[PDB]
């Protein structure tokens, strides 16, 4: 019952739909991480080894990673934080080195508490990057952790302090049934951070595939 | 810079198998349907072949099924038609027309330059009645294109086009769907009418309007052309 | 210092006293013998599909046949509503898009998003393709709304607590309106295109004159951020869509609240608000995956537009008032009639 | 500093300057406009399917 | 005696007053629980589960095949109650015999499919097959259905009165010497999918264990579910196969002589044929329900 021009228009629409489907299937085979931190943190170095939003594409072991760094976006996080629902993982970079009031660690755990216990991010996993280890060593030998954590009561060795910090940062997650937190120390050894990110993303993908089939 | 240049012309003996080529530069060739349209040495135009975007729909004229084959090559931006078993009728000049089809589009927008070809040895009839008429600058004129079957589809749009060919140049689109003024056409031209009764009017005449005016239907695809009304003096 | 604050307090109390004095009766009691519109049965006509991510905005063309939609997929498909056909599919640079605008003439489209850049695409070209005609920059926050004044002007509202009026050709920032204390989340254009109201995240709305810079009137009363604003066809009223499960109707010529549309069974926020051709109905989009048709003259529910599996994010009514198109996070647009 | 306070005060007195009208007049005008264009919106009164652009 | 000469084939059948003693009720419950489980699964799939992906299509096809099988079971029961007496003309006997064979094969096939899917979803997490469009799934699904109808249609082109010798018969499995493609099909459809099932399950478990991610309760549950899937497939299918291979051992070693030495096995063989059918009732328990998700 259609005319000639109508048939040609239907042909054009079908071609457009085919192109859209192919583009979508191509764009579904990639990993999308969301990068977050407080203050200077270590975002620059982290994007180093590996005017609003800033993207960064990189390939490792035949896999395409995109890293959305919100960065310079000073606004209400509540209004646009739901745009990133569904990202594969949240990378969270904090520096153990500062801990010098002028309190930054308190702000870091406050941000972690606000991010981890969010309605949208109730499934997405979090990778935690505690960096600036050398500065932490240089600082610990004159000052203890009592200034930041009075409750703290233990030895000033590096290992105990690092373990205590990791336990407190892993203790703020309430829904410890659906979301897991991975912890690293980067140390800027060359292929030590990207490998950790790949392992965490592989575990997350395995869990997602198991959930989709129906046996997880 | 929209350019469509054809090549492959020249004298051919009967029974020859010459092939014509069209090179297009200046637009997204991959998303345009292409029409091959011939014109006799002195008769009117005559549709020959049509190829769609994506090469999913090929249509041929009445006299050329089995002897002509159209094809396109997108990455090289070329469109070639291979002609086999030539007769004395195919002595004509061939053109190269683009046409993009979507809601609100203007098909048959740009025409090529045409290559000559000499070989030395159901459908909707659209009578244009009058063949010639003498006129003077500064006058209003009208041309009628009474058709056979009413060109009023259920969609509410009439499929009819008005073309103008200047003496020696290639025909250019003037009116599409009997109501919409084509891009670049001056305001003076207009068109109106109803089923089986169409009139194209010109408000004030002056130079550069002398030529031949044609009307074409687009309901189904043995696409026909009018005889051609000559405006001179 | 303090004397200025005290003078401001006196100005505020004078304003509120004058507004209270000008109040004599409520619209609800005025329209007490105005018959109900009855049940409004709505059935889906078309189910335009093809998106692969959450749909964030849409706009109807002037002819009320063509519409444009945006999703986090990264596309700007243009649909012909009558035949469910696609006319164009513009691929975007940054996929974080939360705004669309269709020019009244129909030649251009506009798209904002999280990249702080408002792209303006030209649809009618001799090359048979859509190319980025212009890329307006200058906002320091994410763009929330953009609307076409003419073919050579645009009005944008972003998260930097300011609104802008841009001249497309020069790409400049011809006017800048400021005065809000929070993110501006929606914007509506008056029928005469001389005034426009913007709703901010500080639980307030403001009326700006396009030619001038200051805001003539400020409307308050909401208890949370306003996520949607829509004018009234008469041009002397508008409606808000704040997050505290309440849509309120404000009048220009009295600076006063007129009515609120709330139900004890509704607790979710409002994302979109749009009037009808005449103004009897008011369609609102909630997070309950439903849409409510409030009788705008007496504040009673008149129907439910369920059928979506996720939050309703964009809502539009055709210029001729023949159909209502709702686009949700389910990557689906539906055309009710 | 102090320019913000003076700007706020100036905006407040612009907002105070404008005169208002009675609420009853605005309500009556809105009702009259709403009832005047009653038989013009297919949204409210279900139009017959013969001239409904959307059929299926 | 008990000899028979159907289709020019020296043969032997038995009329034992024991099949009627047990075959009927077992099929009965197999029928009542098969009906309830498969109806519940189809209801959930067609009316509640809206989002459809590749993995759900194979489960739906398995459910529909199981449905098909149980529906026919009742007629068989009757056939039994009348000890070897089929009175539903011929067409129904052929149709039924085919319906039952294809159904069984169809299950085994779609079941093996499911295992492979899981393997490519936990051993090669980033592979492409782990994300195929619902379209592709249908096209594979159909092809499979087709392959099944293909190897099994042969029964259709065969009148099935059989005619017992003294009453009517109806069996697709008759103790005998002219090997029929049939038993090769019956053996292969168990032996090959068994190997694929075992390999996939072992690799899934090993890969989950090696990555040290097998510490969450959900992963351990999933491991138990895989193990129970494999054990159910083994237990509900092995006895028929081993009895068949025992019969074929008897055959051509003992040849075709007095069927008395085949006296006590044949009925037992048809008992183990009952062991197939509860696969149908264990699919909607082990699978959809049993999902940590529905
Ligand atoms: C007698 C009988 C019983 N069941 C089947 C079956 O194929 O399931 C076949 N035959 O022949």
């Amino acid at each position: 019952t259609l005319s000639a021009e109508d048939k040609a228009a239907v042909e054009r629409s079908k071609m457009i739909d085919r192109n859209l489907r192919e583009d979508g299937e191509k764009a579904a085979r990639e990993v999308k991480l969301l990068l977050l931190g407080a203050g200077e943190s270590g975002k620059s170095t982290i994007v180093k080894q590996m005017t609003g939003i800033v993207e960064t594409h990189f390939t490792f072991k035949d896999l395409h990673f995109k890293m959305f760094d919100v960065g310079a976006q000073r606004s209400e996080r509540k209004k646009w934080i739901h745009c990133f629902e569904g990202v594969t993982a949240i990378i969270f970079c904090v520096a153990l080195s500062d801990y010098d009031l002028v309190n930054r660690m308190h702000e870091s755990m406050k941000l972690f508490d606000s991010i981890c216990n969010n309605k949208w991010f109730t499934d997405t996993s979090i990778i935690l990057f505690l960096n600036k280890k050398d500065l932490f060593e240089e600082k610990i030998k004159k000052s203890p952790l009592t200034i930041c954590y009075p409750e703290y009561a233990g030895s000033n060795t590096y290992e105990e302090a690092a373990a205590y910090i990791q336990c407190q940062f892993e203790d703020l997650n309430k829904r410890k049934d659906t979301k897991e937190i991975y912890t690293h120390f980067t140390c800027s050894t060359d292929t030590k951070n990207v490998q950790f990110v790949f392992d965490a993303v592989t575990d997350v993908i395995i869990k997602n595939n198991l959930k989709d089939c129906g046996l997880f | 810079d929209v350019q469509l240049v054809e090549s492959g012309g020249g004298l051919v003996q009967p029974g020859g198998s010459r092939k014509l080529s069209c090179s297009a530069s200046g637009f997204a060739f991959s998303s345009f349907g292409m029409h091959w349209v011939r014109q006799a040495p002195e008769k009117g135009l005559e549709w020959v072949a049509y190829i769609s975007s994506g090469s999913g729909t090929i249509y041929y004229a009445d006299t050329v099924k089995g002897r002509f084959t159209i094809s396109r090559d997108d990455p090289k931006n070329t469109l070639f038609l291979q002609m086999t078993s030539l007769r004395s009728e195919d002595t004509a000049m061939y053109y190269c027309v683009r046409s993009i089809y979507y809601y609100g589009s203007s098909p048959f927008d740009f025409w090529g330059q045409g290559t000559t070809l000499t070989v030395s040895s159901s459908d909707i009839v659209m009578t244009q009645a009058t063949s010639s008429v003498p006129v003077t600058p500064g006058e209003s004129v009208s041309i009628s294109c009474r058709s056979s079957k009413s060109l009023l589809h259920s969609n509410g749009n009439t499929y009819l086009y008005w073309f103008l060919q200047r003496p020696g140049q290639s025909p250019q689109l003037l009116i599409y769907r009997m109501s919409n003024l084509a891009s670049g056409v001056p305001d003076r031209f207009s068109g109106s009418g109803s089923g089986t009764a169409f009139t194209l009017t010109i408000s004030r005449l002056e130079a550069e309007d002398v030529g031949v005016y044609y009307c074409m239907q687009h309901l189904e695809y043995p696409l026909t052309f009018g005889a051609g009304t000559k405006l001179e003096l | 210092l303090d004397q200025l604050r005290q003078e401001a307090e006196q100005l505020k109390n004078q304003i509120r006293d004058a507004r209270k004095a000008c109040a004599d009766a409520t619209l609800s009691q005025i329209t007490n013998n105005i018959d109900p519109v009855g049940r409004i049965q709505m059935r889906t006509r078309r189910t335009l599909r093809g998106h692969l991510a959450k749909i964030y905005a849409m706009h109807w063309g002037t002819d009320s046949r063509l519409l444009v939609s945006a999703s986090q997929d990264g596309k700007l498909i243009i649909w012909d509503s009558y035949t469910t056909n696609k006319v164009h599919a513009i691929p975007l640079r940054s996929s974080w898009v939360m705004t669309c605008a269709y020019a009244p003439s129909g030649n251009y489209v506009a798209c904002g998003g999280l990249d702080n850049i408002c792209s303006i695409y030209n649809l009618k070209t001799r090359e048979g393709n859509v190319r980025v005609s212009r890329e307006l920059a200058g906002h320091t926050g994410y763009l929330s709304c953009c609307r076409f004044l003419d073919d050579n002007q645009i009005v944008t509202s972003s998260g930097d607590t300011t609104c802008a009026l841009w001249d497309i050709e020069t790409g400049q920032q011809t006017t800048t309106f400021t005065g809000h204390t929070g993110d501006v989340m929606s914007l509506s254009l008056a029928p005469d295109t001389r005034l426009f109201v913007s709703g901010a995240c500080d639980a307030s709305a403001k009326l700006w004159d396009v030619r001038e810079g200051m805001c003539r009137q400020t409307f308050t009363g909401h208890e949370s951020d306003i996520n949607a604003i829509c004018f009234f066809p008469n041009g002397n009223a508008f409606a808000t869509g704040s997050d505290d499960a309440t849509c309120r109707l404000f009048d220009l010529r009295a600076d006063q609240e007129l009515m609120t549309y709330s139900h004890d069974n509704i607790i979710c926020g409002i994302t979109s608000v749009s009037f009808s051709k005449s103004g009897r109905l008011l369609l609102a989009g909630y997070d309950d995956f439903n849409c409510n048709v409030w009788d705008a003259l007496k504040a009673d529910r008149a129907g439910v537009l369920a059928g979506h599996d996720n939050r309703v994010s964009c809502l539009g009514v055709t210029d001729d008032g023949m159909a209502v198109a709702t686009g949700s996070w389910d990557s689906f647009l539906k055309i009710w009639n | 500093s102090i320019a913000q306070a003076r700007k706020l005060v100036e905006q407040l007195k612009m907002e105070a300057n404008i005169d208002r009208i009675k609420v009853s007049k605005a309500a009556a005008d809105l009702m009259a406009y709403c009832e005047a264009h009653a038989k013009e919106d297919p949204l409210l009164t279900p139009v017959p399917a013969s001239e409904n652009p959307f059929r299926e | 005696d008990h000899f028979l000469e159907i289709d020019k084939k020296n043969c032997c059948v038995f009329r034992d007053d024991f099949i009627v003693k047990v075959l009927p009720p077992v099929l009965g419950l197999e029928f009542i629980f098969g009906l309830l489980g498969n109806g519940l699964a189809l209801w959930i799939f067609c009316f509640h589960l809206k989002s459809w992906k590749s993995s759900r299509i194979f489960l739906f096809n398995l459910a529909v095949a199981d449905f098909l099988l149980i529906i026919c079971l009742p007629f068989l029961m009757d056939n039994y109650v009348r000890r070897w007496d089929w009175k539903f003309g011929d067409i129904p006997c052929r149709l039924m015999l085919f319906m039952l064979a294809m159904n069984r094969q169809g299950s085994i096939i779609f079941l093996t499919v499911v295992a492979v899917d899981r393997y490519f979803r936990v051993v090669h997490p980033h592979h492409a097959l782990n994300k195929i469009s619902n379209r592709t799934a249908a096209i594979i699904s159909c092809l499979l259905w087709g392959i099944t109808i293909g190897l099994t249609v042969h029964l259709l082109k065969k009148k099935m009165p059989i005619q017992n010798g003294g009453a009517n018969l109806c069996s697709s499995f008759s103790i005998c010497h002219t090997f029929q493609w049939h038993e090769a099909m019956f053996l292969l459809e168990f032996f090959l999918p068994l190997g694929i099932i075992l390999f996939c399950s072992a690799r899934i478990i090993w890969s989950l264990r090696q990555r040290q991610m097998d510490r969450h309760a959900k992963i351990k549950r999933a491991i138990t579910f895989i193990m129970v899937v494999a054990i159910v497939f083994v237990i509900c299918f092995l006895p028929s196969v081993v009895v068949r291979i025992r019969i074929f051992w008897l055959l051509h070693t003992s040849g075709t002589q007095n069927c008395e030495v085949y006296r006590s096995v044949d009925l037992a063989f048809f008992i183990t044929l009952s062991f197939t059918y509860m696969n149908s009732m264990l699919d909607p328990v082990v699978y959809y329900f049993s999902s940590p998700s529905f």
